[PDB]
RNA sequence: AAAAUG
RNA sequence: GCGGGGUGGAGCAGCCUGGUAGCUCGUCGGGCUCAUAACCCGAAGGUCGUCGGUUCAAAUCCGGCCCCCGCAACCA
RNA sequence: CGCAAGGUUAAAACUCAAAUGAAUUGACGGGGGCCCGCACAAGCGGUGGAGCAUGUGGUUUAAUUCGAAGCAACGCGAAGAACCUUACCUGGCCUUGACAUGCUGAGAACUUUCCAGAGAUGGAUUGGUGCCUUCGGGAACUCAGACACAGGUGCUGCAUGGCUGUCGUCAGCUCGUGUCGUGAGAUGUUGGGUUAAGUCCCGUAACGAGCGCAACCCUUGUCCUUAGUUACCAGCACCUCGGGUGGGCACUCUAAGGAGACUGCCGGUGACAAACCGGAGGAAGGUGGGGAUGACGUCAAGUCAUCAUGGCCCUUACGGCCAGGGCUACACACGUGCUACAAUGGUCGGUACAAAGGGUUGCCAAGCCGCGAGGUGGAGCUAAUCCCAUAAAACCGAUCGUAGUCCGGAUCGCAGUCUGCAACUCGACUGCGUGAAGUCGGAAUCGCUAGUAAUCGUGAAUCAGAAUGUCACGGUGAAUACGUU
């Protein structure tokens, strides 16, 4: 807007594990307002990956989530005359937002069974980054990079 | 831009209705036909009598009806007669007993029905308007009126193409609710077609 | 809303009302089952040879003041926009702009 | 950054 | 007689390396605009001059027929 | 005169009623400076691709009745076209007429249950002539005859009133006296701050005022009192374990009257002003949330078809009555929605919680009969009591395993149910079966800042029947805002 006045209302609802980033992955991962679906779904998720990995999934989450949180990210100006693009390190906060909507984004779209094992293949994957969310978020890192001479 | 109807938009704030009376729906429609239909008969008639406000009472199986006049003579003539003939004629637009009341209402010259149709039938005689109107304003504000506007819309002397003039003298804040602002309208059929009148008058500020 | 309009519509009032109870018989023996084919038959030519002009479903309900067809308000006996001079008036009793 | 006319 | 060439309504890729028909202008329809022009985006439109032959298979290669050019050479 | 380019001196015919200078108000600029708004940006969800509903354009028709046309037309007038509505076409039938007033004459309307015709209409048609009389006649009714007429959804919204859209819920728009300018005009209304605000402070040839902003109004969120029926049930009891009963005024709830929030207090800043940034208390804190309220005026904006109205127009019809057909047609194009393209789902079984409203020419329960749409039946309710009427999404358990499929439902065939005189043109629902396009959609384009977007259900109006439309009510419940290029 133009005033900046706009508040910032604090939701931290985690039923049972009481994690701060799990609510808010709940809310990116709610649609249609259908909390307990994505309730149900995540936490499926999160029982699958305890099942497969002996470490708990609450660090394997974590890590997961800081191997798939950006840096620097390429924006485009109206220079007036050319079409520019200039890079631009994360807002502290907004790296996390946008490693959940692309974890969530990309995990949407598997073709398999459901998204339980969905979410489950996307955590083991970034855990140490083979997947495909890891390799998109390089590949705007090396954007950023590639677009470096402008830089400012 | 359209402005809404200071009379409906005070309607229980400080207005009060005309016809007040309870009902449902086995004759809620009849009775307030019958209303619409008793009011346009007793302006037609006694339209020359300066008449204002017509009040409807029912009470179980009667009508009270009250007029606001300034010339009570005209109504009562002669021990009024046409009071009782007012009655006969009345009886068939609603069957039950009617009752009539004649109220006298003083300051005609601060009443915007009286003031609308008096200004209508000075134009209607083609006497310019500027002069009418003036004319009003002065007398209103000469005594009480702590605000009055009038409006005169249409084909004004004989020029073939039509225009709004008004004059506005006090204060008459329309969009406060705590005023009682008087307003009424009316026509005037002349040769060259429809003249339309609208008056407001501002009397003081409800407190209480 | 010509005054032809009008007429014509409180014939077919008056009509509907004049008889008011045929109907309500003939409608009476065909509903009810056990009344046979012989007392159907008869009712079914009583109901045709009726003027059709005395029917619920003939008659247009308009405004009581133009005779509007559009825009009716059973509650009240008017059309669309003489509710709302009425109102404004205040006429109307026990009607204000409402709103909550 | 482009942009002639009524 | 010499050389080149025949591919949507018009003009050119696809030919060399046989297996994979595209492009620009037109027509139609829709976008942008207060409206037109200019622009932007879709759809239709050629199974590849013709026939045989080679090949498992020919718009891609070998002959005949028809036509078009650059030619010389025709001048009523 | 000049080498040439050309320079210098210098007319006329003809043609127009102007050409021109300086300044003023507005508008505009691919001039500038501040500021605001889902205007961008940051996000979510759509439209444009499919089928269907609905309106419009075009074409066709005897007619597809008129009006609305950038935003500000196109689920619009129409909150209900099978007949009516209805204004159009075909055909048939009326001329003081479907209606009102003035004149004359004859008589009750009613009910006569009949015939000719698609029908208006016509003809027989049992029965009573009626009420009050200065008892002479009159009223009102039915019909007949003559004119003055009655009639028109006929034209003109660029002759009008009234009503409405729009800029825009943006903060602006003016006047009196004074002063400056020969004047049109200008000051007030400019400046520095601050605010959502021409809101406020101080300055200041201005001093005041009005319409606007804000406030007064409705609703919601906290609490107190009044009051407990058809409403409620903490405590006692009865108990056939149902507020079922005695009973209670505890609570909730219902609806009237009232307190509360006013920058009130504290810290910091600020011209020690207005005001700004945090904190306590507080249910709510900075106009708490939402609605009604729309200034001077603009668009010769819309409406003569709601109504009224100056003109102009027809009188065997451009006025009336009736039966059928059309407005629901169809090589195409456009706007607005619904259902989908599935595994954050399709079915199966049992299970949980709302708000709002309508009902005596009405709602219409129980039992019973039918697969069903529905049928008999009649209770109770003039409604905090009875009915409409069981909310759904949600949760659990079983199944389907991504296949044009236990997805999707158009289209189509057969037989039904309900209202209506009558469902062919042309209604809605029900049973069986077939079962299509559709793999998330180009250019382009739309809505939204918090109980919001998204998604699931419920009610009302219009109405014999006919909602994917309109208005209204709740359940679950997000992401994002660095900032103003
Ligand atoms: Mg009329
Ligand atoms: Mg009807
Ligand atoms: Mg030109
Ligand atoms: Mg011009
Ligand atoms: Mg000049
Ligand atoms: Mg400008
Ligand atoms: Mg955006
Ligand atoms: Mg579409
Ligand atoms: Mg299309
Ligand atoms: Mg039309
Ligand atoms: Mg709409
Ligand atoms: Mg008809
Ligand atoms: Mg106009
Ligand atoms: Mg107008
Ligand atoms: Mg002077
Ligand atoms: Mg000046
Ligand atoms: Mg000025
Ligand atoms: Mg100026
Ligand atoms: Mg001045
Ligand atoms: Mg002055
Ligand atoms: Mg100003
Ligand atoms: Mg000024
Ligand atoms: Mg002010
Ligand atoms: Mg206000
Ligand atoms: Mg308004
Ligand atoms: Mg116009
Ligand atoms: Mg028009
Ligand atoms: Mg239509
Ligand atoms: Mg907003």
């Amino acid at each position: 807007p133009r005033r900046r006045v706009a508040a910032k209302r604090e939701v931290l609802a985690d039923p049972k594990y009481g994690s701060q980033i799990l609510a808010k992955f709940m809310n990116h991962v709610m649609e249609s307002g259908k909390k307990a679906v994505a309730e149900r779904i995540v936490y499926g998720a999160l029982d699958k990956v305890k099942e497969r990995g002996k470490a708990d999934p609450l660090e394997t989450f974590e890590k997961a989530l800081d191997a798939i949180a950006p840096l620097v990210e390429v924006k485009s100006r109206r220079v007036g005359g050319a079409t520019y693009q200039v890079p631009v390190e994360v807002r502290p906060s907004r790296r996390n937002a946008l490693a959940m909507r692309w974890l969530v984004d990309f995990a949407r779209k598997r073709g398999e069974k459901s998204m339980a094992l969905r979410l489950a293949g996307e955590l083991l994957d970034a855990a140490e980054g083979k997947g495909a969310a890891v390799k998109k978020r390089e590949d705007v890192h090396r954007m950023a990079e590639a677009n470096k001479a402008f830089s400012h | 831009g359209q402005k809404v109807h200071p009379n409906g938009i005070r309607l229980g704030i400080v207005k009060e209705h005309t016809s007040v009376w309870y009902a449902d729906r086995k004759n809620y429609a009849d009775y307030l036909f019958a209303d619409l239909k008793v009011r346009e008969y007793l302006q037609d008639k006694l339209k020359s009598a300066s008449v204002s406000r017509i009040d409807i009472h029912r009470p179980a199986q009667t009508a009270r009806i009250t007029i606001h006049t300034a010339r009570p003579g005209i109504v009562i003539g002669k021990k009024g007669e046409d009071v009782e003939k007012l009655r006969q004629d009345l009886t068939k637009q609603m069957g039950v007993p009617v009752h009539i009341n004649i109220e006298e209402i003083r300051k005609p010259e601060l009443d915007a029905m009286l003031v609308a149709q008096s200004v209508a039938q000075q134009l209607e005689r083609r006497v310019m308007f500027r002069r009418a109107m003036k004319r009003a304003v002065q007398n209103a504000m000469r005594i009480g009126a702590k605000g009055i506007k009038i409006q005169v819309s249409g084909r004004l002397g004989g020029a073939e193409i039509a225009r709004t003039e008004w004059y506005r003298e006090g204060r008459v804040p329309l969009h406060t609710l705590r005023a009682d602002i008087d307003y009424a309208t009316y026509e005037a059929h002349t040769t060259y077609g429809v003249i339309g009148v609208k008056v407001w008058i501002f009397k003081g500020e409800v407190i209480g | 809303a010509k005054e032809s309009m009008k007429n014509r519509e409180l014939k077919r009032q008056l009509t509907v009302a004049k008889y008011a109870k045929k109907r309500a018989e003939l409608k009476a023996i065909i509903a009810n089952p056990n009344s046979s084919a012989e007392e159907r038959w008869n009712a079914q030519v009583a109901l045709q040879k009726q003027p059709r002009d005395a029917s619920a479903s003939r008659l247009r309900n308009r405004c009581r003041l133009t005779g509007r067809p559009h825009g009716f308000y059973r509650k009240f006996g008017l059309s669309r926009n003489k509710l709302r001079e009425a109102a404004m008036r205040g006429d109307v009793p026990g009607l204000v702009k409402a709103s909550w």
